[PDB]
């Protein structure tokens, strides 16, 4: 179920990303407004689904501008820089939940962010234009 | 014009067994019990409201209404009403042994 | 609660009028229309009418047009009919119905009752 | 092989309601605060309705069990306490009024009332009707059940065409069977953008200002041979009343608040004079005998008419608005022959302090229209109601307009909200590339 | 137009699938608040364009966990198990409606949806990490 | 920066396309309601949110329905029918800003959007669902 292996190994945990992807914003299975009846409850609703989207867009929006739009796992080209973790492989994949992995890195993720909009689909759309013009 | 018999035999372990004729026939049947007023058993002719047991039902033919009680008590002797939407039966009496 | 309770029984003189209030409690007395209907002691339940207690709407039968009379205080949740020109052959008891817990909207048959008011007259 | 092959945007819906929406037409002309139905902010809508017909198919319709009618019905009584909510109160006005006859139908009532200043009191005179007053040495007849609050004279109370429109991702069916009788299938349906020009009136016993059919009468009801739904007789012509309030009436404005003013009808001059609807007499012959040929397939023997036995005020006569003042008019002279320019003249009388939908609340006060009075009823249904249990011989059809969403679904029968379901799956004989 | 071959057969149905994505959102077209005024249609407007960008957002979601979020046609390698309906493809494409096939296999679609996103997206994924690790 | 090449060459421009692609919805990094406080302001504020939702998904789902969903520059195969504009390459590209071009040709973009979805996003896949069928 939903955040069910958040202490299982990444490996075991990876198996099943699409369970935690499911609720983010539905949601519509479980209401629509309700208009069974037709107040505080009424715009403290409305403000949650409103931000319900607003989380799960941003998302889709960061995954867009890495070119990883229909997928949930991708690979890049941007290298690992080893300043930002020197585990290795075996030391990270399963013997480390992701619990304990975002603790140590959160500190240059932006950046990380960052290379992964630049090195990578800001670079690969430019040569794959000049790839497909002959 | 919505005719019913007056009295039917029966006893407890068979099933008593009224026939109820005309327009729109069997819309609603009342059990009335003597002394206070009617209470509905079924509706829409085969149709069961909630409060009532389960071994009250109706079945419906091409214009007679046909109420069958299965598995009688001495609780169950009252007067029994065949309705059609304004108009009403002449009235039927249990009978047990 | 969804109950009717109706006033008590009646004996008057023929050509008097009487008046057989029915109170509703325990449900939404406006949305639910009333009906009125007879049974005389050894005789077919005859149906007078019915009347909806938005503007009143009354409705009659032929045998007691220009004699009925139904109104009704929906400030207090009652229901009203007011006979006139009684004579010999309008004795019964007379039930107030209505149709609430049920899922048909065809407005038949009926499911809740009155206590019941026997008038002979 | 066969494997699944899902298809974004397949044509399938499922029977589903959702939250509509008003769009009025581009007529946004108001120069004042008005249109109570439009209020503030009901938006533009489509120059070009997208009215897109189909075929091939055929779907069953309930205008009974439909959803629109409970939600025009909400909104047309929300709108009703929203534009009355920062309109002027009637509370100092329910004091002993002293009441002296004019010769009629009109009081000469004086009253009490508290000036700006909270310590000095006045005493002004008005105008009020006979059935605005019951006797107590008077009082206005519901200042000891709920409050009173007065319509703005700023706004008005005609009602523009607004439609109803369906949110993205819903849609609207519209049933185009030329005599189509409601519940049942509807052999050619449209999916439209949203609804056509839907006037909100109000009215009892009589549709005003609707929609017309096009072959013949169309009789609808739930069951027809139930007694206890109103039948809806929707019209195939429209036959022409013209209402009037053939009486000069002057405004009177009385100081009783700060800012709240309070407009009441101030000295008549002129002829006292009844108001009057003058409902042809050749069309409506014509009318009610078209009436009876689709009411005698119904039923096999003849069918007669007679008004209304009783109720409130407001359903035994016919009650509307016309031009800011809302009428009651007495319509015993149309139900009155037995069927199987010399026109026929309606008394209306008129009253001010109206109580529309009977909710216990909010009960306006209609200020008086100065000078003479005249609109345009149109008449584009009926509303009957069945007789009761009697000889097969012959049936009574008594006029009666009971809850208002009869009125709506004279104009919201064509039409059905559905929720469109994109997302189809269907096998084929196509593969995607293998990983391996 | 929209729903326009509602009543055609799914061979010419879906060959204008791209009217019924466009109108489902839009929407903007039509109003953008609108602030040309600055009651009860506003918070009646409101509730209406939450609800239409949350049910849109469920459809692209599914399609995105299917591996399909780009395309409005898409093939798997699920086979389609004969338990469902037991009709050919000539007696499905060629001869019935959209309308009435979503009626008869609506008990098991939730369970189809189920094998749409574990038997190939959960699996191709993990295949596909497998495989572009060399 | 944001808009920050809007009078720069389209070639200039053309490199940091991403930059005027994340602030179109962010928006969550600066408030998500805010639930610090818990109006004329909250009103005003909400409609917005629901604004920039619902324009964003607009060009996601023109996007989608192109079949350039996941990337900002994608290359199609309708031609370019010159009535649209007689311009040569090296007049647009390294001599003209993207203003000036907007201002020239939003005549006639609608049925060009329309070229973009008929022509070869339900033509493509027509073909590409008879292609995988062997
Ligand atoms: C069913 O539908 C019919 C339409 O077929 C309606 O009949 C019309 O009803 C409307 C509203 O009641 C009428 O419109 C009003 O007419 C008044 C009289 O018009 C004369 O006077 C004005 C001013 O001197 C002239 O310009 C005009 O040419 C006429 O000579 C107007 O006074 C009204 O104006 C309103 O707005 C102005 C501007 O703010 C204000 O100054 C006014 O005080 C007033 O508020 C208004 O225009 C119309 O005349 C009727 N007839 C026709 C043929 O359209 C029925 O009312 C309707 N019935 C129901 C029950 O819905
Ligand atoms: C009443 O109940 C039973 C079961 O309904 C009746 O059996 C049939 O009833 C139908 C209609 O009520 C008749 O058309 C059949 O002819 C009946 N079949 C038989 C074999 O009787 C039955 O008539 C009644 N039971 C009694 C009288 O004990
Ligand atoms: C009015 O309602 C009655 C029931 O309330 C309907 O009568 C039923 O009609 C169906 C077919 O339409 C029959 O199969 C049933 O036997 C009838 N009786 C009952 C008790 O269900 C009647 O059809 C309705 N009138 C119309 C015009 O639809
Ligand atoms: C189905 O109903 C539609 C809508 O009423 C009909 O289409 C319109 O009606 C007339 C008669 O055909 C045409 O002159 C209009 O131009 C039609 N509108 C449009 C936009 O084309 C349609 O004809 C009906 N079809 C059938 C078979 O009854
Ligand atoms: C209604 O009654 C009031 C009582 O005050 C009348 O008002 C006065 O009437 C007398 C005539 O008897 C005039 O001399 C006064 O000038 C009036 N006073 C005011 C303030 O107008 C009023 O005329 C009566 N109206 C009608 C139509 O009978
Ligand atoms: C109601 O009023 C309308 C106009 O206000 C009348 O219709 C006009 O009648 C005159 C002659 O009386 C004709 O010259 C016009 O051509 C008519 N106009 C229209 C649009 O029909 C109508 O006769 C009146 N009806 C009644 C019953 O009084
Ligand atoms: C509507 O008008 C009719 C007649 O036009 C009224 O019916 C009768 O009218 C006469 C006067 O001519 C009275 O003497 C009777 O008492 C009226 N009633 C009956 C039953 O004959 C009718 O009363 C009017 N409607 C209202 C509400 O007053
Ligand atoms: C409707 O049915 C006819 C008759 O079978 C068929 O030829 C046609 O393709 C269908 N669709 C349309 C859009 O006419
Ligand atoms: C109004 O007030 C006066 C004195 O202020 C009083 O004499 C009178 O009875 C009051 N009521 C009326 C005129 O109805
Ligand atoms: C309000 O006043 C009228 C005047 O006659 C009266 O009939 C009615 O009963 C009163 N209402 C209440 C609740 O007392
Ligand atoms: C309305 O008419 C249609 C005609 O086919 C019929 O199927 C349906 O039962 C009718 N409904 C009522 C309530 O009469
Ligand atoms: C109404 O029509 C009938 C027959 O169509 C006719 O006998 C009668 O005279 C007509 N009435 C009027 C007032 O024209
Ligand atoms: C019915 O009432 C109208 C109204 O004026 C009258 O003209 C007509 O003669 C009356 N007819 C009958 C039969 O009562
Ligand atoms: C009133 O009826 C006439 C019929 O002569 C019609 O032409 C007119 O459009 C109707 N008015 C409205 C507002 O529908």
């Amino acid at each position: 179920g939903f955040l069910g292996a958040a202490g299982s190994t990444m490996g075991a945990a990876s198996m099943t990303l699409t369970v935690q992807a499911r609720q983010l914003l539905s949601g519509i299975v479980q209401q629509q407004s309700n208009l069974l009846r037709a107040t505080v409850w009424g715009i403290k609703q409305l403000q949650t689904r409103v931000l319900a989207i607003e989380r799960y867009l941003k998302d889709q929006q960061l995954l867009g501008l890495w070119g990883c739009s229909g997928k949930l796992i991708c690979c890049t080209a941007v290298p690992w820089n080893s300043s930002w973790s020197n585990k290795s492989l075996g030391d990270i994949w399963d013997n480390m939940t992701w619990m304990q992995w975002d603790r140590e890195i959160s500190n240059y993720t932006n950046t990380i962010f960052r290379l992964l909009e630049e090195s990578q689909n800001q670079q690969e759309k430019n040569e794959k234009d000049l790839l497909a013009l002959d | 014009a919505l005719t019913q018999p007056r009295s039917v035999s029966g006893s407890p372990g068979q099933s008593v067994n009224i026939s109820c004729t005309g327009a729109y026939s069997g819309l609603g049947w009342y059990q009335q019990h003597p002394g206070r007023a009617p209470k509905l058993i079924i509706y829409e002719v085969n149709r069961r409201p909630s409060g009532v047991s389960d071994r009250f039902s109706g079945s419906k033919s091409g214009n007679t209404a046909s109420l069958t009680i299965s598995g009688l008590r001495t609780e169950d002797e009252a007067d029994y009403f065949c309705s059609a939407f304004e108009y009403f039966g002449e009235g039927t009496k249990l009978t047990v042994l | 609660q969804v109950q009717l309770v109706q006033s008590r029984a009646e004996v008057k003189k023929p050509g008097a009028s009487v008046k057989v209030s029915c109170e509703a409690s325990g449900y939404n007395f406006v949305d639910h229309y009333i009906h009125w209907v007879r049974q005389a002691p050894g005789q077919r339940p005859q149906w007078v009418g019915w009347m909806n207690p938005q503007w009143g709407q009354v409705n009659y039968a032929r045998t007691f047009q220009g004699r009925v009379t139904m109104t009704r205080d929906t400030s207090i949740d009652t229901a009203y009919m007011q006979l006139n020109r009684l004579t010999s052959g309008d004795t019964a008891v007379y039930y107030c119905a209505t149709q609430v817990k049920l899922d048909s909207s065809a407005g038949y048959p009926f499911d809740i009752w009155g206590q019941g008011t026997m008038v002979t007259v | 092989d066969l494997w699944v092959t899902v298809y974004y945007g397949v044509p399938v819906w499922k029977e589903a309601k959702t939250t509509l929406f008003c769009a009025s037409d581009a007529k946004a002309y108001d120069k004042e605060v008005r249109n109570v139905w439009a209020t503030h902010a009901c938006v533009p809508t489509d120059p070009n309705p997208q009215e897109i017909v189909l075929e091939n198919v055929t779907e069953n319709f309930n205008m009974w069990k439909n959803d629109m009618v409970d939600q025009m019905h909400e909104d047309i009584i929300s709108l009703w306490d929203q534009s009355l909510k920062p309109c002027v109160k009637l509370t100092p006005l329910c004091v002993t009024l002293n009441c002296k006859n004019v010769n009629g139908e009109i009081k000469n009532c004086s009253f009490n009332t508290t000036t700006e200043l909270r310590d000095k009191k006045q005493k002004v005179y008005a105008l009020f009707y006979k059935p605005d007053v019951v006797p107590l040495e008077y009082i206005l007849i519901n200042c000891n059940s709920s409050t009173i609050t007065q319509a703005c004279p700023k706004v008005s109370f005609d009602p523009i065409p607004i439609h109803y429109c369906a949110p993205a991702g819903y849609a609207i069916l519209k049933c185009n069977n030329k005599t189509f009788n409601g519940t049942g299938p509807c052999n050619n349906v449209s999916t439209v953008q949203c609804t056509h020009g839907i006037k909100p009136v109000v009215s009892t016993q009589l549709l005003l200002n609707g929609s017309l059919a096009e072959e013949e009468i169309i009789v609808r009801s739930e069951n027809l041979t139930n007694n206890i739904k109103t039948i809806i007789v929707h019209l195939n012509k429209s036959v022409e009343i013209n209402c009037t309030r053939p009486n000069n009436n002057t405004r009177k404005s009385v100081r009783i608040g700060p800012g709240q003013w309070f407009y009441a009808t101030g000295e008549i001059i002129g002829d006292i004079r009844e108001a009057h609807c003058n409902i042809s007499r050749e069309t409506w012959n014509s009318t009610l005998i078209q009436v009876k040929e689709k009411l005698r397939e119904h039923y096999n023997k003849t069918i007669k008419f007679e008004p209304s036995s009783g109720g409130d005020l407001e359903v035994t006569t016919h009650s509307f608005n016309c031009r800011g003042e809302f009428f009651y008019c007495n319509t015993t002279k149309l139900f009155n022959e037995t069927k199987l320019n010399k026109t026929i003249i309606l008394p209306c009388r008129i009253k001010q302090i109206i109580n529309m939908w009977q909710e216990v609340g909010r009960a306006m006060y209609a200020p008086p229209i100065e000078g003479n009075i005249t609109c345009k009823s149109n008449i584009t249904g009926l509303l009957l109601t069945w007789d009761g249990g009697e000889n097969s011989t012959e049936g009574v059809f008594r006029p009666g307009g009971g809850n208002m969403k009869d009125n709506w679904r004279s104009e919201l029968y064509k039409y059905k909200v559905v929720e469109i379901k994109p997302l189809g799956v269907a096998p084929t004989k196509c593969k995607r590339k293998v990983v391996g």
